[PDB]
């Protein structure tokens, strides 16, 4: 039925190895270098990973910035609006770093608060200022 | 199988159907009511249980009848044309027995057999026990053929024949009944020994024998399915056959090894990929957070876009944290799904060059076996024959073949040391004239009614003709003398003053270095109940070595042994001989293979008799003058002593339905 399993033998690939006098030992040549030739650019793409590897020996230990801890709250100091009418500016409908910029709201507070003084914070103007960019 | 099956199957016979052969002279019965052919079958069988039970004593037609049963023993017509069939293509009453009826006055037709070798032998007492007259002409000084049988002291061993292939319906069965054989199992136990001279580890010897098994099914394989078998225009050789696998095998190891490094590369250049990513990272995350350290040194307080500012710089430096913390974490998994792959690399290679070289003895052994180079053996039939093989296990004739021969030449009229030097067959008789092998002016004519041929294929194929045949052969069957395939091989015997080899081993081989040299007395054996052992030239090796001295070939040899059981556990040899029978003009070679472009029915125009033309001309046309036998002969049973034996068989069956016409077919 089929060859006793281990035994590989495709019909295309007999016609292969007896096409000529030493078609034999010609595929089995090509494998051969074909071989060295990933063997070597294993080498050069390991090499050129390992130096990579050693500009990025330190991590990012030193740049890590200490844990923002602080509480959701409700009330909009005027100083809370003025941030968020410049992440506005700054971060489009990117709501969750906005959230992030003022602290201390809600990702949803936030998209309220685009609905509420959208009034007289203009943020149609502000929005369109951030598309030109 | 068992009972009266037991001897239908015991004879090589289907316990449930008529053979071709029986359809042939009961046209009536096959033809006939299945009720019938079921009497016919048991009357057979039964008749043939009895001749088994018993075979050293004639069985006659009323000693049958007797013990035959109604409602079969009811028709005697019918039991009287069964047993006469069975006698008559020695299916019993073959061999040698004990006579009932001392054999008839005057004798019958006048019949001359070239050569006493098995096959001739056994037809020659078939026609003999048939009222003909028989006389056998052999051009050596002993019968037997390719049966020699050495002896000298104690010493005993077959330079010839040496195996019988176990008795599972091989005729020799009865034989060995008949004739005082002491016949030996052979332990199947086989240790191999390489060049170095020390054993092959359990471990290999099984993973190289059964990637051998692999390899040759493998071959199987691509005949059948895929239909290799001609090759720019050559038949393809098992050897051909065999070395396309090989490399096949080879072609696929390199072929995964390249795509499992060609999977090392693309993961290892994601990593590549993702380092840059890093880096260029870092390089963000450095240059930024400076400047949240600059816009945190201006003080508090401060205005809102410089808050801002602080503020913004931070989330931004957070989010790029988050960023390469995550692709820290992409890279901790590639890293280690990569000593994944170095911990497991497919195979370095195939077949390592201690490999390549037992599995070079395994074939060694193929070539012993088929006497010849596998580059020879036709891949679409070396092996036909392998149906009809006997049950049971392989044995030695433990006192020397040639008893059987012996045994067989008594009672005939054997004219030895006379050379049959031309066949001259026609209408109306044929004579034989050979000369005498010690002074071969001297002459001699024989006229006969037929010939019985049982010339070795060697002989047959001899260039030019040591037999010349008057008129020559008809070229259909010198064609068949051409294609078909007459083997080499050469055995060499060792005799000592003590056994000193492992006692409980019947055989051990030896691992030759090159391919070249594979068949170089590569396996041993100890057989006998003096101290001799005995030792093969198989395949390319075998017709090269008839080349070199008797002291030469022993020197490999002790050199061989000493090399496997210590430089001097090893005695010098008291008798040494060496067989070369591709050398010997008797024989001209070993026996018979299917060689490449050659078929199974090859054998069988061997067998075709031959038929001169009219005298007269317009006269009518000839009886048959001219027959074959002989292990050449033999589609089912090539090559072998019981098929010689068997071939004798059926030439006698034949020639005597032919002369002594054939009584039962009514
Ligand atoms: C060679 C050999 C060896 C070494 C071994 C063996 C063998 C072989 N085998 C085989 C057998 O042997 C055979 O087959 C037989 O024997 C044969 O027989 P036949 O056919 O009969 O023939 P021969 O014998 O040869 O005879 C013939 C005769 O003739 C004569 N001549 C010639 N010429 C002439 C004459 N005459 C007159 N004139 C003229 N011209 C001669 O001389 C002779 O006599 C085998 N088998 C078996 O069974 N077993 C065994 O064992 C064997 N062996 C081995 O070892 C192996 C092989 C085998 C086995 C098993 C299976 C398979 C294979």
């Amino acid at each position: 039925r089929k060859p006793p399993k281990g035994m590989f033998l495709s019909q295309e690939d007999v016609e292969a190895v007896s096409a000529n006098a030493t078609a034999a030992t010609t595929v089995l040549r090509q494998l051969d270098m074909e071989l060295v030739s990933v063997k070597r650019q294993i080498q050069n793409i390991k090499q050129t990973n390992s130096a990579l590897k050693e500009k990025l020996d330190g991590g990012i230990e030193p740049y890590r910035l200490p844990e923002v801890i602080q509480k959701c709250n409700a009330r909009w100091t005027t100083e809370e609006q003025l941030l968020a009418v410049q992440a506005i500016r700054k971060y489009g409908r990117d709501f969750q770093a906005i959230s992030d910029v003022i602290g201390n709201k809600s990702v949803v507070q936030v998209k309220n608060f685009f609905v509420n003084y959208r009034r007289r914070f203009n943020i149609d103007e502000v929005l369109q200022e951030w598309e030109a960019e | 199988p068992s009972g009266v099956e037991g001897a239908a199957f015991q004879s090589r016979l289907p316990h449930d159907r008529m053979t071709s052969q029986e359809a042939a002279c009961f046209p009536d019965i096959i033809s006939g009511p299945q009720q019938t052919q079921k009497v016919f079958l048991f009357i057979r069988n039964r008749t043939l249980q009895l001749w088994l039970d018993n075979p050293k004593i004639q069985l006659t037609f009323e000693a049958t009848l007797q013990q035959l049963e109604a409602p079969y023993n009811s028709d005697t017509v019918l039991v009287h044309r069964v047993h006469s069939y069975l006698e008559r293509h020695g299916l019993i009453n073959f061999g040698i027995y004990k006579r009932i009826k001392p054999l008839p006055t005057k004798k019958t037709g006048k019949v001359i057999i070239i050569g006493s070798g098995v096959s001739g032998l056994a037809a020659a007492r078939q026609l003999q026990s048939f009222g003909m007259d028989v006389t056998l002409l052999e051009a050596r000084d002993r019968v037997g053929g390719r049966v020699a049988t050495f002896r000298k002291g104690n010493y005993v061993a077959d330079l010839g024949a040496m195996v019988v292939t176990g008795l599972g319906g091989n005729p020799m069965a009865v034989v060995s009944k008949q004739v005082n054989m002491e016949l030996a199992k052979i332990k199947q136990k086989c240790p191999l020994y390489e060049a170095n001279g020390q054993a092959v580890p359990k471990e290999k010897d099984e993973m190289v024998e059964q990637e051998f098994n692999r390899l040759l099914e493998a071959t199987s394989y691509l005949s059948h399915q895929l239909d290799f078998n001609v090759l720019n225009n050559k038949p393809v050789s098992l050897g051909q056959a065999l070395e396309v696998v090989i490399q096949l095998q080879e072609k696929h190891v390199k072929d995964e090894q390249i795509e499992h490094w060609k999977k090392i590369v693309k993961t290892q250049e994601e990593l590549k990929e993702l380092l840059n990513k890093m880096v260029n990272l870092k390089e963000k995350i450095k240059e930024l957070h400076q400047q949240y350290k600059e816009a945190s040194e201006v003080k508090p307080p401060r205005d809102i876009t410089a808050e801002f500012l602080v503020k913004s710089k931070h989330r931004d430096l957070t989010a790029l944290c988050k960023e390469y913390d995550e692709l820290a974490e992409t890279q901790g998994k590639l890293e280690e799904k990569l000593q994944e792959l170095e911990a497991n690399p497919p195979s370095d290679v195939y077949l390592s060059s201690r490999d390549r070289q037992i599995l070079d003895w395994h074939f060694a052994n193929l070539e012993f076996a088929n006497a010849t180079p596998l580059s020879t053996l036709s891949l679409k039939h070396w092996d036909q024959d392998d149906d009809f093989e006997f049950t049971g296990s392989h044995l030695t004739v433990r006192n020397g073949y040639s008893c059987v021969p012996v045994a067989l030449a008594e009672g005939l009229d054997i004219k030895l040391n006379t050379a049959v030097r031309q066949v001259r067959y026609t209408a109306s008789g044929c004579e034989v004239i050979a000369v005498n092998t010690r002074s071969t002016s001297q002459t001699f004519i024989y006229k006969c009614d037929a010939v019985l041929c049982t010339l070795p294929l060697g002989v047959l194929k001899q260039q030019p003709p040591a037999v010349q045949f008057v008129p020559p052969l008809p070229e259909w069957k010198t064609s068949a003398v051409q294609r078909m395939g007459f083997g080499n091989l050469n055995k060499v015997v060792l005799c000592f003053d003590r056994v000193f080899w492992d006692p409980s081993v019947n055989l051990f081989g030896h691992v030759g270095s090159t391919t070249a040299s594979r068949g170089e007395l590569f396996l041993f054996w100890n057989l006998y109940k003096a101290p001799i052992l005995l030792a093969l030239v198989a395949g390319e090796a075998a017709g090269i070595m008839e080349n070199i001295s008797d002291d030469v070939i022993v020197g490999r040899c002790l050199a061989i042994l000493k090399g496997i059981f210590g430089s001097s556990a090893v005695p010098q040899p008291k008798e040494t001989v060496v067989s070369r029978w591709r050398a010997d003009p008797w024989a001209r070679g070993s026996y018979s293979y299917v060689a490449a472009g050659s078929s199974g029915n090859d054998y069988d125009l061997m067998a075709q008799p031959i038929t001169p033309g009219p005298s007269i001309p317009g006269a009518p046309q000839p009886i048959p003058r001219l027959f074959f036998a002989g292990e050449h002969t033999i589609r089912n049973y090539p090559a072998t002593v019981h098929g010689a034996l068997l071939s004798g068989l059926r030439e006698a069956g034949r020639i005597a339905d032919q002369f002594l016409g054939a009584m039962y077919t009514l």
